[PDB]
């Protein structure tokens, strides 16, 4: 076995390189230290840290953000200290319990829970712009800014746009463990369960693939580890034939065959169809689909069954029933 | 942390639909010797002389039986409700039409309260019925009912800690949560649908587009509804002891007919059987109750589903003493 | 009225569904498998003797080609055209069109199969500000082993049969990445150094074990032109001859496991 | 037939079974003898398919299920039409993957390459076995395991978290699902970060792997390299099975309640309930 694949046997170290960006080379802060038991994994170097104004930005709204949802949280349990650490993740910031449409709602219900929303959402676009600018200060392409773009569309959509479109805040995303969670089942409850949902379809099927990808990926490259195939960039420019094997192996596989390049591709491609399917999902629910099911069963696409024990007449329909 | 096998499971729809009960065998038998200790029916008594209406004083509900008949009743009533306290619970010892205390009034409506749900409500109790045992389970204050705010903890014959007393705010969502089967659902089903028919449980929709004019804005139920009914569902599994494939095909939990059981038409009736109950019996009793009883609002307990099934889809596993006492129900 | 209905049994969910399909097969087919032909391609044949003009088809799975600069001078296009000009010593075992081929001489040496190299450039990897990127520690003596590993420089390397083979003299260290890949090594018996990837390194507190190849073929390891400095073609040369050893160092690794 | 570097590596050798007798390709595919035994399997398989599917109501893709036994059936053989079918096949498949796993080692020995990647691929292998086999071993019906249809097996995949009451409390579940997103946004990241370094746009010069660390370094203070960030996928990756398997395993075998309700262990602590 290549025991390297799994474990650093030697680490190394050397001065620490600082490849000179187009601005803020003097933002950076903190000194480099090392970690030999991370080393070991990785690489050892924790630090330093580029510290721009978006950086900050980001820094200044998420606190804003997280300060509204924990003062909210600690009265949700008036105040007790040990409480709120027993409780933790059953305490939340809640939308809008009450039907206001899109009127901006009372503090005490949702008012609160918007804010928080605006804090996030700020602190969301300080940062998209570091990851951005940070990639062309050191003359890199905006591909991970592009990617993580749709991310942040997607929170957009079931935080701000859905609850927009079907014009009613009480939609959107609590935040808090379990009440972000429990938000999952009461949407699907609402709009037809979310299976029937041709864009979760989507969704699932490309988040599933990133699975697939990235183990056959990484397993790919740490089975191409001794001819340097981690060395991808080179190997892009100049083929090696840890690529040439890589290539062939699944060739002989699968019957078809990537290039270094464009496996990344694919990649970048299946986690960015993740983001960009959830959200066509969302659009669509409540404002052009009510029923997800039913949208299914319209189709033709649903799957029917026999009943097992006996059919059964919904009561509210017989004659005479109460209500 | 984790219930060792094995684990007794049953079917409730087609093959494949992972649909039935996962129940540990454990649990289960200690629900059973729970509910078996409900009191053998007393021997039977032939009905000689004339009816009671015509011997006591005051008798409004039973005056139909016989003397003999009547008293296999009452203790019959004290072993259900009061055995440990006797005779003495509802009565004078020197003068047994007096009605000077409050359990002897409420038991007069207890009475036309079982009878009518032996009658009226057979949709839901069938052929077993229920009896003063099946919710009082020999004690005046049944173990388990429920105030307009939810208490801990859900049987009152064990005592409060500090944080689980409902004056104690810091409390609440725990005394909420472990009303919906432990979730962080942010509502109280009772409240919102058992203690009275103002709402409705049902959110879905039943078309496949949104229907223009009930679909934007604040013609729009807010989403709290469906956190709002989840809630009530998970408090119905908890209460019976099962869980939504009990009732659901969850492929939609909106439609009826193969999508559905018989248990959840029987469980629509109990909605409706338990508001009844609420809003018709047991919640004007305030006025005939001591200021102990009631809740912080003036409330009395009232009944919710756990009150009869008590963690078990039949309470008390079915047993029934229907034909045993007659003068429970049904009437004529 | 419906929110999202269309004329006769259409709505709008039922169009982005068709829509999304075409999308997803445009970018797979039309991009993505496009890219995946910058390599490799144009595929050869048992001699491919339309000369004249190009087959349809070949042109059509290409993507227009592309231009990388390189960071110290030089351009790269690909797809083009790279074919493979050393003569290769295998012979076919079969007339079959997709039967394996067999080594005609000595495997190892003869680069075939497992034991084959890319023909990379000759050049050295270079950092970021164009030092020679791949280099042993009597060059970068600012480069240290850390603080609690295995120094590696006396220990001796055993092969797979068992033999001392000889003895750790150096590693060569990425000073791009901070990262050791090979040792280098005195061959007993021949007075001569050799490089080896450390994937093919049992590193030990006494010794380094090497499975791969056999103690007396350590001789044929290839040779750098350079002593303190590698080129890629040659680290590919050098991963190779390990690599081959795992089916061709005995008999007995390329016929069945059982 | 051959990529213009192909033809140095397609040489005899590295078989499990059968030395010459199956070591050949066919156009790109290698053989090999559990190349044979895939298309057997394969075969076995997709037939038993299209004879259920065609004793069924619909031919609908969406809508054709096989489905196994009732619970009644326990461990046995069932009729072919009541859940034989869904046993024949379930055999098909795992004969399918393994032998497909094992094709892919033998691919990896004549390319004198690691065997990551089948490696890798027992993984889902191994959860498939967790979901059709030991679970329902473990509650002793077949009819446990979820029906083979494109929508079918999402209404087993529903009704079975419905089981608990909310299976998103599952604590298995919690981290498998953590694993999937944050796998999913590792392979955005990584995929990203090559092809920037790659591919400046406008001219600009191909960059380098000091590039690549800096980057990260600045973003978030710290980066792991390139051949980590591979380590790391997989890691990640695998974790999504390797992990809900023991969420989906105790759910009934060692857990018959909803799920959020085992977190009892934690709220009622006494020193705090
Ligand atoms: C414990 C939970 C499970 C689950 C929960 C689940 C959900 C919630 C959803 C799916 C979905 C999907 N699942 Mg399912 N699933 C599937 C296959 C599928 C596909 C129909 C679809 C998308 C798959 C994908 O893109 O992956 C990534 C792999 C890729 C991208 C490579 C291409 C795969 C290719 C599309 C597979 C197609 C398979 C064929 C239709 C079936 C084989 C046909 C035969 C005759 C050869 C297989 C083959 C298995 C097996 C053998 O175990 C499986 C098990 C499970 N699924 C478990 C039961 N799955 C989605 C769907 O849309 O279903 C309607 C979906 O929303
Ligand atoms: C009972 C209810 C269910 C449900 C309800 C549900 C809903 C309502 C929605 C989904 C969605 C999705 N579901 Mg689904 N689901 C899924 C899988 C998925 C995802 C692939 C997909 C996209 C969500 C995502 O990746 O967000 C992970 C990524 C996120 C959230 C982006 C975060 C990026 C952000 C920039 C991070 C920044 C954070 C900051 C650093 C922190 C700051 C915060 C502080 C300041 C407070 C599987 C595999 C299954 C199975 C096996 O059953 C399943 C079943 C269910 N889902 C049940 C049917 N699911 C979504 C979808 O696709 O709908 C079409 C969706 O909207
Ligand atoms: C209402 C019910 C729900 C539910 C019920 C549920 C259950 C019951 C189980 C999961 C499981 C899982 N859920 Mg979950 N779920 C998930 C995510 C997930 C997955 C991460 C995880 C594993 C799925 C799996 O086992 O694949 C299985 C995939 C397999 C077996 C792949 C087989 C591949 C095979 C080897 C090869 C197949 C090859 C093809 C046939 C060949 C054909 C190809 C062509 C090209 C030739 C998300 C992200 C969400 C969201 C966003 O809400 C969610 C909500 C829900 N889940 C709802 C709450 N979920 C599983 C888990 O781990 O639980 C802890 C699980 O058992
Ligand atoms: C399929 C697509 C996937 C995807 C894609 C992408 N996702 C990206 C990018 C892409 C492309 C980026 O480039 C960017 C990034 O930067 O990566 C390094 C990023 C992000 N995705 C994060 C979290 C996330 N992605 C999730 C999901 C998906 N993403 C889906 C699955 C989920 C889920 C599943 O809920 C979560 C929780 C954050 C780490 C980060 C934003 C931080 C922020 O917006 O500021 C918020 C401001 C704060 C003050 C919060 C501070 C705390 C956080 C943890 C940040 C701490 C970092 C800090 C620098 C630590 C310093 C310590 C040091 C000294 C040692
Ligand atoms: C964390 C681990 C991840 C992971 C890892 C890896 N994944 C790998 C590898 C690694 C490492 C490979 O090396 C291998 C491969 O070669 O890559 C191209 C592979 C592969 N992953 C496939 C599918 C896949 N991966 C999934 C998930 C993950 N993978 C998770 C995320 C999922 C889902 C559902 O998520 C799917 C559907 C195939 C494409 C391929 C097998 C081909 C095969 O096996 O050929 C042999 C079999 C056939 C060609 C068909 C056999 C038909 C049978 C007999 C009859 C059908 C019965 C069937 C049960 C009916 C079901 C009906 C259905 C509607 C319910
Ligand atoms: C007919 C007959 C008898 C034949 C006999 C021979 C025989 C056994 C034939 C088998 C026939 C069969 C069953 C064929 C089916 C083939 C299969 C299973 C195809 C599935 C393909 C699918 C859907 C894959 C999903 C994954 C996916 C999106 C891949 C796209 C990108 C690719 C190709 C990735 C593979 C890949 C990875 C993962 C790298 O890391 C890498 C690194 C460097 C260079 C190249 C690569 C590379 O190609
Ligand atoms: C409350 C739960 C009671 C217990 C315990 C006992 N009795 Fe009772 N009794 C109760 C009520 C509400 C009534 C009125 C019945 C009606 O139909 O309106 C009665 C009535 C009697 C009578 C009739 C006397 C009269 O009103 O003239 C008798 C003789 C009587 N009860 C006796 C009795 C005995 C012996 C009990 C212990 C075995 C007993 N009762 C318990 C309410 C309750
Ligand atoms: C559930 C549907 C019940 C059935 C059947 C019967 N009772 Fe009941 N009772 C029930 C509740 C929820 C309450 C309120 C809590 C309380 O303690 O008041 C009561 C109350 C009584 C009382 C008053 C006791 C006291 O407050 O100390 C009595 C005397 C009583 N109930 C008697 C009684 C009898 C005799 C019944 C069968 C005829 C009977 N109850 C049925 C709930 C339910
Ligand atoms: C039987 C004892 C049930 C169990 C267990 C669960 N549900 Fe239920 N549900 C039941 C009934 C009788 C009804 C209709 C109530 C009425 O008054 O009309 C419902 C309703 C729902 C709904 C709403 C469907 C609609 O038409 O809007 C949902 C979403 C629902 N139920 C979900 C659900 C879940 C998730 C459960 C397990 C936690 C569950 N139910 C259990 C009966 C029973
Ligand atoms: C006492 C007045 C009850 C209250 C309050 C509720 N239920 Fe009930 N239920 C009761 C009886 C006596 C029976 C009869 C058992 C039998 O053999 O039929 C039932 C039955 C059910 C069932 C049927 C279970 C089955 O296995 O067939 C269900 C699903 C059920 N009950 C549900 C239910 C719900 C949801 C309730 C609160 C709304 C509820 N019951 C209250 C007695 C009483
Ligand atoms: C016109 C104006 C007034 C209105 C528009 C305002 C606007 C744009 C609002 C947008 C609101 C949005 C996008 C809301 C989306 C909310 C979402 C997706 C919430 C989801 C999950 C929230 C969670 C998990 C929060 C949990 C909170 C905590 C754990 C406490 C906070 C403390 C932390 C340390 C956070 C750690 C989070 C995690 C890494 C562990
Ligand atoms: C995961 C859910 C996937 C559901 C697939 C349903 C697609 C419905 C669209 C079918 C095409 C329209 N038409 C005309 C054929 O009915
Ligand atoms: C449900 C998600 C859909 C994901 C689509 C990914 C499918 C990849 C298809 C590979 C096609 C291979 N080839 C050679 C035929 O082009
Ligand atoms: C229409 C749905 C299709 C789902 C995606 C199927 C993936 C196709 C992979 C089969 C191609 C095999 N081949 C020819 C490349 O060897
Ligand atoms: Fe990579």
């Amino acid at each position: 076995a290549d025991y390297q694949t799994i474990y650093t046997q030697i680490q190394a170290r050397g001065p620490h390189i600082t490849v000179s960006g187009e601005w803020g080379d003097n933002d950076r802060v903190g000194k480099p230290f090392y970690s030999y038991w991370l080393g070991k994994i990785g690489d050892a170097q924790i630090g330093p840290i580029y510290l721009g104004a978006s950086g900050i930005a980001a820094f200044a709204f998420g606190s804003t953000a997280i300060l509204i949802i924990l003062f909210n949280m600690a009265a949700e349990v008036h105040f007790d200290p040990l409480q709120f650490f027993r409780q933790f993740f059953w305490l939340g910031l809640y939308p809008p319990k009450a039907q206001y449409g899109m009127g901006i709602p009372p503090l005490h219900d949702g008012g609160w829970w918007l804010m928080a929303g605006l804090f996030m959402t700020l602190s969301l676009g300080s940062w998209w712009i570091r990851v951005y600018s940070r990639a062309r200060a050191l003359g890199l392409g905006t591909h991970i800014a592009w990617n993580f773009a749709a991310a942040i569309f997607f929170v957009l959509c079931i935080g701000c746009i859905h609850p927009t479109l079907v014009g009613s805040w009480s939609e959107g995303v609590p935040f808090g463990i379990w009440p972000h969670i429990d938000w999952l089942t009461a949407f699907s409850i609402r709009y037809g369960n979310f299976y029937y949902c041709p864009w979760h379809g989507f969704s699932i099927g490309f988040a599933y693939g990133c699975g697939l990808l990235f183990a056959a990926h990484g397993a790919t490259i740490l089975a191409v580890a001794r001819f340097g195939g981690d060395r991808e960039i080179e190997q892009i420019t100049d083929r090696g034939t840890a690529v040439e094997r890589a290539a062939l192996f699944w060739r002989w596989t699968i019957g078809f065959n990537a290039t270094i390049e464009s496996v990344h591709r694919w990649g970048w491609f299946f986690s960015l169809m993740v983001m960009v399917s959830a959200s066509v999902g969302i659009l669509l629910t409540g404002t052009f689909v009510d029923n997800w099911y039913l949208w299914c069963v319209k189709h033709g696409a649903a799957p029917d069954y026999p009943a097992y024990l006996p059919a059964t007449p919904d009561p509210a329909s017989l004659p005479g029933a109460p209500k | 942390c984790f219930e060792p096998p094995p684990a007794t499971t049953t079917q409730t729809g087609f093959r494949g639909l992972s649909m039935g009960e996962v129940l540990h065998p454990a649990t289960v038998k200690a629900k059973k010797e729970r509910d078996a200790q409900y009191p053998p029916a007393l021997a039977a008594v032939k009905a000689e002389g004339p009816p009671v209406s015509q011997v006591y004083k005051n008798v409004k509900v039973l005056g139909n039986l016989t003397e003999a008949e009547f008293l296999r009743t009452m203790t019959a009533i004290t072993e259900w409700v009061s055995p440990q306290e006797g005779c003495t619970y509802c009565h004078d010892e020197n003068n047994l039409a007096s009605e000077a205390k409050y359990p002897y009034v409420v038991a007069r409506r207890m009475l036309e309260m079982t009878r009518a749900i032996n009658t009226n409500w057979t949709q839901h109790v069938a052929q077993t019925g229920v009896t003063c045992y099946t919710c009082h389970r020999g004690t005046p204050l049944p173990p388990y009912v429920r105030y307009l705010e939810p208490t801990l903890p859900l049987n009152n014959r064990e005592t409060p800690t500090h944080v689980e007393r409902v004056e104690t705010r810091s409390g609440y969502v725990v005394r909420l949560a472990k009303y919906t089967a432990y979730s962080a659902l942010n509502y109280d089903p009772f409240t919102m649908f058992l203690a009275n028919d103002k709402r409705q449980v049902r959110v879905v929709p039943q078309t496949a587009l949104p229907l223009v004019g009930v679909s934007r804005g604040k013609e729009r139920r807010p989403l709290s509804d469906a956190y709002a009914t989840f809630a009530l569902m998970m408090s119905i599994s908890d209460s019976l002891g099962t869980n939504c494939t009990f009732c659901h095909n969850a492929q939609t939990f909106e439609s009826w007919g193969k999508k559905s059981t018989p248990q959840r038409a029987i469980a629509w009736w109990g909605i409706r059987m338990v508001r009844d109950l609420n809003m018709n019996y047991l919640a004007p009793l305030n006025a005939s109750l001591p200021a102990s009883r009631l809740g912080r609002q003036g409330e009395a307990p009232q009944a919710d589903c756990r009150t009869c099934h008590q963690g078990v889809t039949k309470p008390l596993f079915g047993a029934s003493r229907l034909k045993d006492y007659p003068e429970l129900g049904p009437i004529k | 009225m419906y929110h999202g209905a269309l004329a006769q049994h259409l709505d709008i969910a039922q169009l982005v569904w068709y829509a999304q399909w075409l999308v997803i097969w445009t970018v797979v087919l039309l991009y993505l498998r496009r890219e995946d032909r910058r390599e490799g391609y144009p595929l050869v044949e048992p001699l491919g003797l339309v000369k004249l003009a190009p087959e349809d088809g070949q042109v059509y799975e290409l993507p227009y080609p592309k231009t990388f600069v390189l960071p110290h001078g030089g351009t790269v296009t690909v797809p083009r055209r790279r074919p493979e000009t050393r003569e290769l010593k295998l012979a076919q075992t079969d007339g079959f069109e997709g039967a394996p081929l067999q080594p005609t001489g000595n495997p190892l040496v003869d680069a075939v199969g497992p034991a084959s190299y890319a023909e990379r450039a000759e050049v050295v990897d270079a950092t970021v500000d164009g030092k020679a990127k791949i280099v042993p520690l009597r060059v970068a003596t600012d480069f240290s082993i850390a603080e609690g590993d295995v120094d590696p420089r006396g220990l001796p390397v055993v092969a797979a049969d068992g033999v001392e083979a000889g003895t750790v003299t150096d590693l060569w260290v990425d000073r791009s990445e901070h990262y050791f890949r090979y040792l280098e090594l005195s061959v007993a018996g021949s007075a001569r150094t050799a490089l080896i990837p450390l994937g093919f390194c049992d590193v030990k507190k006494d010794k380094i074990v090497v499975t791969s190849i056999l103690s007396e073929q350590f001789a044929n390891v290839p040779r750098l032109q350079s002593r303190d400095q590698i080129t890629l073609r040659e680290e590919d040369k050098v991963s190779a001859y390990y690599a081959g050893g795992l089916l061709y160092a005995t008999p007995e690794r390329a016929e069945s496991l059982l | 037939a051959l990529l213009s570097f192909e033809r140095k590596y397609r040489v005899r050798g590295g078989t499990l079974i059968g030395g010459d007798l199956f070591d050949f390709w066919v156009g790109p595919y290698f053989v090999g003898f559990f190349g044979v035994s895939a298309i057997f399997f394969i075969f076995l398989g997709v037939s038993l398919i299209g004879y259920a599917a065609s004793q069924g109501p619909t031919w609908d893709p969406f809508a054709i299920s096989i489905n196994p036994p009732d619970l009644k059936y326990g461990l046995g053989a069932a009729p072919l039409l009541e859940g034989g079918f869904w046993q024949a096949i379930t055999v098909c498949a795992l004969g399918a993957f393994i032998s497909w796993m094992l094709r892919e080692v033998e691919i990896s020995r004549k390319l004198g390459i690691g065997w990551h990647v089948p490696l890798a691929f027992c993984v889902p292998i191994f959860m498939f076995c967790v979901l059709q086999v030991f679970r329902p071993l473990l509650l002793g019906s077949w009819g446990h395991a979820f029906p083979y249809g494109i929508l079918s097996h999402l209404d087993w995949v529903n009704n079975f978290g419905y089981q608990y009451l909310n299976w998103h409390y599952n604590p298995g579940h919690m981290s498998s699902v953590s694993f999937l997103f944050v796998n999913a946004m590792a392979l955005g990241l990584h995929g990203g970060l090559i092809l920037s370094v790659a591919n400046p746009g406008d001219g600009d010069k191909v960059k380098t792997a000091e590039h690549e660390n800096q980057y990260f370094r600045d973003v978030v203070g710290y980066s792991i390299g390139a051949l980590s960030i591979h380590r790391l996928g997989l890691f990640l990756a695998s974790n999504i099975f390797l992990t809900g398997a023991f969420g989906t395993i105790a759910s009934g075998p060692f857990w018959t309640r909803g799920w959020p309700e085992w977190w009892g262990w934690w709220l009622d602590i006494p020193f705090w309930s």
